[PDB]
Parts: structure tokens; sequence; C-alpha cells
């Protein structure tokens, strides 16, 4: 309610506005197995483009 | 001297949308003590005769 967002003072031009935010991390175990090294444990089912 | 407030409008990028500032101000008035004075001379025999 006091701040500046982008080229907008909020207090002035008596506006307000609801920030929001999260935080988030992904990874992938890529790693090896049983079977051996470098193995994706992701496959995929794609259009052709033509 | 007073502020002045304005009608506004509703806009967060054209100007009539923000808000004027403006200013009371107070200033001195001032007693300064001043002195008035006379010296009446009269000889000291006419006082005593008076």
């Amino acid at each position: 309610d006091q701040a500046t967002v982008g080229s907008i003072n909020l207090a002035e031009r008596d506006m307000i506005a609801l920030r929001l935010k999260a935080r988030f991390a992904y990874v992938l175990g890529n790693g090896a197995t049983a079977v051996g090294d470098n193995k994706t444990p992701v496959g995929a089912v794609v259009p052709d483009g033509s | 001297t007073l502020p002045g407030a304005s009608w506004v409008s509703e806009s967060a990028t054209e100007p009539e949308g923000v808000k004027p500032t403006s200013e009371a101000t107070w200033a001195d008035r001032t007693l300064v003590a001043e002195e008035v004075a006379v010296i009446i001379p009269v000889h000291e025999n006419v006082v005593d005769d008076a």
C-alpha cells in the first residue's frame, strides 16, 4: 500500500497491490541402475511436426 | 498559509491520477519591548517655594 511497483507509486496514486511469491526446486535422479550408468527415468510421447 | 486539496481521477499511469502535495505554513509575529521616556528639570528653589 506504500511501495513503488513497476512505474506505479501506490500511495500517491491511491492504489494497493497483492504481491505473491513461492520458492521451488527440482531434481532428477538420472544416475546408474543395476543395468548400467547414465540411465534416464523418463520416456516421452510426441506428435509429428509435419 | 493554508494547504489546498484537488479533485483526482483514478489512473495508474496518467498525471490526473496522482494526488497533489501541498504545504501549510506558519510565520513569526513579534513583541519587541521599546522604551518611552522624558526628563523634566526644575530649579530646587522653585520646588522649595511652591
